[PDB]
């Protein structure tokens, strides 16, 4: 019954805040770790106190010791709190290996100590930026070692992913193109995530025109806990994560699900309100809401699924499947007729002190797979080959020993993962 | 994450003396060392700049360099001057005199074995050094002379850390020496080798700033490297303190070069006003970005307008919204991408720092790589040229045992240069 | 059992304004949406709080801000609140095509939003001046779009015709010229409304020497909502809309019905009153409760239907019917013999707190198709034939991409227009 | 819905000291810049003339030009300058000297680069541009010659933005300068084909505005310009204010001009009244329009009742209702059928704003297009030809580099124009 969430990378780290700040929503955790009465995510000592089952990784002190000197100080030990001194630079080759290779053993171990300390490992779930660094290399390297030794757990990755509009940093791209396939061949599941689409999310949906990275996180966060903290807690249908590994995967390589979110309300909005169970999956379907930039229009939809709380009924949720059935526009490919899993978890959806969505009596989640994301790695796909035409800021990677080949090889695996969504939306 | 500092050179020294000021200031440093800020940022970050002594001490960690004591010792002599210890002023009796071959080659190199001894010792006692920076003019004697004897053997001892030094690049309005553009020719020639990067610094333009853009009228040399120290803090100390998009300068670094040979940079500060301004402007982002785009604020004499953009560097300090400014970024480049790269979509670089300024509410500071830069290298390459032919002045030099074949070395390689900015300009 | 109401231009939202107002007068309802107990125009959430189902469109901020900042911004919602920015000039081109264009995305999928949010949807009604850019243009993109999606829902326009002789706009005609002709390919039905009529009215009937549009607009209002809330409700011959577009045209083009109203009485006429059914109806055949600047004399007659309020029976109504026939002047068309749909219901008037109408215990409306109704077409022939011969004005369209065989064309449609009432009238 | 305000010459920096006086105290803004007002009106619409800065602070959407500083400095050293910020102030020295060809040609378009410099700052601060007003007089050297060559400019830059003008037409009364209707011909010249309309405004008509119907002795340019502002402001407030028939400019340009080339308006006042008459003048519709009707109350010197009016707005401000607005309006029509054209059946727009003027309860406007207009042009062309016969002058501006066939060219066209309202007329 208990699963490690890791957070690697600043953008991890940032989640992360939201994340146990976030389960002590759930259950009304005090920072002293006073909890009664949920040992999914955390452990418990004799003290009556507990503690997070989670790991942090920055190899810079700088957003640690904003943990460590932050609310939940508390709650949180050095075991989990890992910080390095320097600095992996903005490149793959240093976070993989230079200065990651140092501090990797040591993160390693105390995963494996926590894994030792869990009782039923379900598995882990991480949190990183898909361009850093730290979050890319670091947190490969990190996948691989993880791969070994624990290998039959489950892994899922949460990704962020570039806005193609928006970056701040050059050699994004070109550590993004290493990461993703290292990521894909360990990984069991990754989502991505667009910050530019949450952005217009926060300004069109939540009404907020000064969005920071702490509500975007909030936001993720609030999604991310309905798919897994609900998950384990239970419901009126209580669906595993595993079973979403099984449920969620039609192919071997599979696997990149997108969630969206769609009770995401402005309390002024949610005066108005009465979003039912129909109304909110119809929002789901909405390019709005999507958490990526991508457009479902156009791409071939695969398994969906739909992760309730609150007040939920199975038969209205099935007429809610059925107008979504009639409403499509939805391009399911004919391979797979009718997966739709549901699940349902009737705890009520919570609401952060803090935020600024409406309290809602029931939400909604959707999961899905479609190939309309290899649009996203194309676009990435020909910022790669331009700089790699003039082999800017290569520079920074072979005098730490990198190989040419080595990132015209990490695009050929791109194109293969391009291929995947060719695969599966050519074929019927 | 310690850096150090080198001031060298009249100037270094002078601009140094602001510089230190003013992060004395950011962190509620006393002129005598002892720390009465309220902040944890105050305190905390330190490290980087101050040694802590006991009793509440903390000292500089830098060193003044030169082969007369003149300006140091009025720096000594006047406030400020209690924080440093003694062991930073390392100087000399006579100096170069404005010559590098004296400076580089022969004499300042003996005063710089105790200099370089000094570094070490500070690097002993470092716990983790980020890297080095140098504060120097690029036409002078010991500032570039002595300090690019001091880069060349620094990077020897430390490849691994961050090289940098800004320098002052000569205009057009302000000789001294003849060969002031010959001294920087030949520095120029060791300084693009031997460093990761290097900011350029004219003199004119941060006149223009301080009348034109500021309205002030008298211009002293502290007041404009008053200008340029808040450039120079814009920079680290977003680097020392927490922030959003750390940039730390490795890392920007990183970014900002697309080719190993061209480390030149374009700062500029934002929130420039002129004091009438502060009654009637509004300080946003957008704001902040028209006055970090507007090529009027550049702190050297180079037109982003005519030259393109490599990199961008846009430092944020203060609580500013993601979207705000990423979309402001963003509408920058939406604007005017013909002054950009081509084949780098995102030439900007965001480096949002949580951290507010003190007094200002938001702060920024571009940086930027642009080829507009090569036009300050050909006003150099121009007058050498008239120079070499004719050796003038080249005989006092040639006493010190300059080579015409090792300035025409250091020529070709300023043509080089050059060139490389035409190669990716267009 | 929903319908929806659309305001379009100003005029649009100004009667809305009077017709919101009138639609919590029938129930009681207040600002915060408490009413109980008539979804036909309001939509309830879990709240208790009743929502109008309407929308309105403003191309320029300025009126909907007054809605915003108004009574009843607890009633209303966003959603239904469209702002634009920038100004569609006046001219037809632009709200139709180069600004409503880029905002009728937007307006749509509200519209089409609040449909599926409706239960039993009826249909719309629009409510928009012939003459303007917005009203006219925009409406006229509007509704072409509406009867692609809701092709069999009923369409219904309240339009308001210039009067002949105010004007405020010199493209007035200009812009009604190309409105009309696309109005009537996709109404069911477009009412006329005249100013100058109403003016008279007001003046006349009401007592009133000083009104403006938020009086006049109340009267027109009240007349609404006694031909379409009144309808829903339940009555003695409850009779529906959608059974008056069976019964109210008889032709395929069919239709522009004229409504009149007639208890229009001053507070202080009213006392002295009694108006029976017999005596309200005779008024209602009278030329000064026309509505619209016409005179039934001279133009046949071809549907007349009667809606009523409170105090009625049958046979009197039979009786009064009777004494119509008597009094004929009526000109009916040999098409139809008799045809004459009373609808009565039970619910009494309605009378609104800064009104000037008394209150009366009976209400009767009368609905036409005469012919006379040519006769304004004509006026307004002349004048757009006129400009043409100057081609005044005409840049302003130019400009914005408009040929000039589209003027001629749709002046041609006019023509068209009054061979329809030629036809009809003619034949026999 | 942004609104930019240009005020250029002697006679623009005069006339908009007044117009910005008002607008000020329509909303209540303090002269050093802060909203104290009450009314929603107030606060809500500034932004089309200011912009909000910390502080509550608001700031004209404007830019004072010149080629001397000397108006714009006595405006900034008294009442109100402290609400102009030092960035509206953009001025050269030496002047024109009333010389067109210096100001447009020549030296004044140097100006010009850095006022549409600013001009462009102020466009990207904007959200909703609705258009631009520039306020100069027709035969000025800046005020027209600099003014022509921004509105050439600025329509280039925004076509789709409004391009008006109000421009002063030279009086019989008062020459400056000899030239003054050879710059007046060659700005119209350009300002018919580059602006989309222009308000016409004659001194003369004015004063006798002033004492005729106001009796009041001593007519300043202050007072003469206040009286202009009054229906500047008619216009444009209602604009930005909430109404019944609210009618945009644009709106409103379109119904007034049915043909390009024609787009001179004839501004008139309509509660114009002597304090004398405060006593014993009832104030009603029908009162307003017995004023805006009478010729006696245009501002300029033209006589509608010779002319044929091809549009005429009628801007009113108050509640009012719209039966007597509608049937007056009408009723005009009604008596003088025979002054206006032919071929628009209704060719009085009304434009009620709902928003009462300040202090009075109903106030209104006559805004008209007609023919009668010709008459100042003509009044023009009559001067240039003696002038331009015995090239009186002219060699001053030949220095400048103007040609005899330019300014042919500039008659040409403004036979052009004249012609086109006889087209019209009849
Ligand atoms: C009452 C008030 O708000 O005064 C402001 C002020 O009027 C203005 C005009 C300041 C003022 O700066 C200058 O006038 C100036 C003088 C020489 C060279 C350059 C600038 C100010 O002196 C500068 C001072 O800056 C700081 O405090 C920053 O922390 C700055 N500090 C220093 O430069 C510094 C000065 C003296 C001693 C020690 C440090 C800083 C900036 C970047 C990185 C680190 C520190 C500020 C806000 C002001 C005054 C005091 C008037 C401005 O400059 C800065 C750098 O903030 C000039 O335009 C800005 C806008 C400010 O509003
Ligand atoms: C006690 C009282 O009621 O005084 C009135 C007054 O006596 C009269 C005579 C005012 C007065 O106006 C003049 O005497 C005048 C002076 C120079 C040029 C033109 C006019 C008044 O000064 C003008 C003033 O106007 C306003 O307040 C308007 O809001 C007006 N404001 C300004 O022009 C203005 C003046 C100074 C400073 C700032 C603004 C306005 C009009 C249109 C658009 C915007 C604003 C008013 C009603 C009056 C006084 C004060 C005596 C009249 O004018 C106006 C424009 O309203 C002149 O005929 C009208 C009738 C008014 O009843
Ligand atoms: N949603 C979200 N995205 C973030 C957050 N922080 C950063 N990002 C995005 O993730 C990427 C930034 O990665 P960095 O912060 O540069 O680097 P890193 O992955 O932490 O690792 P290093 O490069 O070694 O520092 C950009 O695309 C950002 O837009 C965050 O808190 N939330
Ligand atoms: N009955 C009534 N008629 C109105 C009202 N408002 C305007 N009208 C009439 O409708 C026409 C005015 O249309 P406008 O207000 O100019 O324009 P619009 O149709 O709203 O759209 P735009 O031209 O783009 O502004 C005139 O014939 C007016 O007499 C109103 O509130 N009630
Ligand atoms: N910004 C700036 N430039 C300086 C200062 N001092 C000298 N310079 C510039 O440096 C050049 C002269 O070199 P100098 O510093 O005297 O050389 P050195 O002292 O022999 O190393 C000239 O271009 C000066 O404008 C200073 O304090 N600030
Ligand atoms: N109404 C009005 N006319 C003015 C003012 N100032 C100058 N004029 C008129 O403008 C003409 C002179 O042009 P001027 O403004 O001096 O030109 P410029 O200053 O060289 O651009 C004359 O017909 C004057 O009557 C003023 O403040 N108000
Ligand atoms: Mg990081
Ligand atoms: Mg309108």
């Amino acid at each position: 019954r208990e699963c490690i969430s890791i957070h690697v990378g600043q953008a991890g780290v940032q989640i992360g805040n939201a994340c146990w700040e976030l389960y002590c929503l759930e259950h009304g955790i005090q920072p002293d770790g006073q909890m009664p009465s949920f040992n999914t995510f955390f452990s418990e000592t004799g003290a009556g106190k507990h503690v997070p089952r989670a790991v942090f990784v920055d190899l810079e002190p700088t957003v640690i010791d904003e943990v460590r000197t932050g609310t939940y100080r508390q709650l949180f030990h050095p075991e989990q709190l890992i910080t390095g001194k320097e600095d992996a630079a903005n490149n793959y080759a240093r976070g993989h290996y230079t200065i990651g290779k140092e501090i990797i053993d040591l993160v390693l171990d105390r995963i494996r100590k926590l894994a030792d300390q869990c009782t039923g490992l379900q598995g882990f779930s991480v949190f990183h930026s898909f361009g850093g660094g730290t979050g890319s290399g670091f947190t490969s390297l990190l996948m691989e070692r993880l791969s070994v030794d624990y290998g039959k757990k489950s892994k899922l990755e949460f990704s962020i992913y570039p806005a193609p509009q928006v970056s701040t940093a050059v050699v994004e791209p070109y550590n993004s193109i290493l990461t993703t396939h290292t990521t894909l061949e360990h990984s069991d599941c990754a989502f991505m995530v667009d910050n530019e689409a949450i952005y217009d999310i926060c300004r069109r949906n939540l009404d907020i025109e000064r969005p920071t990275y702490t509500n975007l996180n909030r936001l993720i966060g609030q999604i991310v806990s309905s798919i897994t903290a609900s998950l384990r807690f239970d419901g009126a249908l209580n669906v595993d994560l595993t079973e979403f590994q099984t449920n969620l995967v039609p192919y071997p390589r599979g696997h990149f699900p997108l969630a969206t979110y769609a009770p995401v309300i402005s309390a002024e909005k949610a005066y108005h309100e009465q979003l039912s169970v129909a109304e909110i999956t119809n929002a789901c379907f909405e390019p709005a809401n999507q958490m990526v930039k991508c457009d479902p229009r156009h791409g071939k939809y695969m398994a969906c699924c739909l992760l309730y709380r609150g007040d939920v009924v199975p038969k209205d949720v099935n007429a809610a499947i059925a107008t979504i059935k009639t409403k499509r526009t939805i391009q399911f490919v004919d391979w797979c007729p009718t997966g739709f899993k549901v699940g349902i978890n009737y705890e009520p959806p919570t609401v952060v002190p803090g935020g600024d969505l409406a309290k809602v009596q029931r939400a909604v989640c959707m999961l899905s797979n479609t190939t309309a994301i290899a649009e996203a790695w194309a676009r990435l796909d020909h910022k790669f080959d331009l700089m790699y035409a003039k082999r800017a800021f290569v520079h920074w990677y072979v005098g730490e020993g990198m190989e040419e080949g080595e990132f015209s090889e990490a695009r050929e695996d791109m194109a293969a993962l391009e291929k995947d969504y060719e695969e599966v939306g050519v074929d019927s | 994450r310690e850096i150090v500092h080198i001031q060298a050179g009249q100037c270094g020294n002078q601009i140094g003396a602001k510089f230190w000021e003013v992060i004395s200031d950011e962190h509620g440093i006393d002129p005598t060392g002892s720390y009465h800020g309220d902040s944890d940022l105050q305190l905390e970050r330190i490290n980087v700049y101050y040694n802590e002594a006991a009793g509440n001490k903390y000292v500089p960690r830098a060193i003044l360099v030169d082969l007369e004591p003149g300006t140091m010792d009025s720096v000594r002599s006047g406030p400020f001057g209690q924080i440093f210890r003694p062991d930073n002023f390392v100087f000399g009796q006579s100096g170069a005199g404005n010559n590098w071959a004296k400076g580089h080659y022969t004499e300042g190199a003996e005063l710089v074995d105790s200099v370089l001894d000094v570094v070490r010792k500070e690097s002993e006692s470092c716990d983790c050094l980020q890297g080095f920076q140098l504060t120097h003019s690029l036409g002078g004697g010991t500032g570039s002379g002595m300090g690019t004897l001091l880069i060349s053997k620094i990077r020897e001892e430390y490849p691994d850390r961050i090289m940098n030094t800004f320098s002052v690049v000569p205009s057009p309005k302000v000789s001294d020496t003849v060969v002031e553009p010959y001294n920087a020719t030949l520095s120029v020639h060791q300084l693009v080798e031997n460093t990761d990067e290097t900011y350029c610094i004219d003199n004119e333009a941060l006149y223009d700033i301080c009348f034109r853009t500021l309205k002030l009228t008298t211009p002293t040399y502290g007041d404009l490297n008053h200008l340029v120290s808040a450039t120079m803090s814009g920079v680290t100390t977003c680097l020392r303190f927490p922030g959003q998009l750390n940039a730390d300068l490795r890392k920007l670094a990183v970014n900002m070069v697309p080719f190993p040979r061209l480390h030149f940079f374009m700062p500029g500060f934002a929130p420039l006003t002129s004091r009438g301004s502060q009654q009637y402007r509004a300080l946003t982002v957008p704001e902040l970005t028209q006055q970090m785009f507007d090529a009027k604020n550049m702190m050297a004499a180079c037109d982003p307008r005519h030259g393109r953009y490599l990199t961008v560097a846009a430092v944020f300090r203060g609580r500013m919204s993601m979207k705000e400014v990423d979309e402001q970024m963003l509408n920058v480049q939406n604007k005017n991408s013909s002054y950009f790269v081509e084949w780098i979509p995102n030439n900007v670089k965001t480096a949002v720092c949580d951290i507010p300024p003190r007094g200002l509410k938001m702060s920024a500071t571009f940086i930027g790589n642009s080829t507009a830069i090569q036009e300050l290298f050909k006003r150099i390459s121009e007058q050498f040229t008239a120079m070499f032919r004719r050796k003038a002045f080249l005989h006092w030099y040639t006493g010190e045992g300059m080579d015409e074949m090792e300035f025409t070395e250091a020529e070709s390689n300023m043509n080089d240069l050059v060139s490389e900015y035409q190669q990716y300009q267009d």
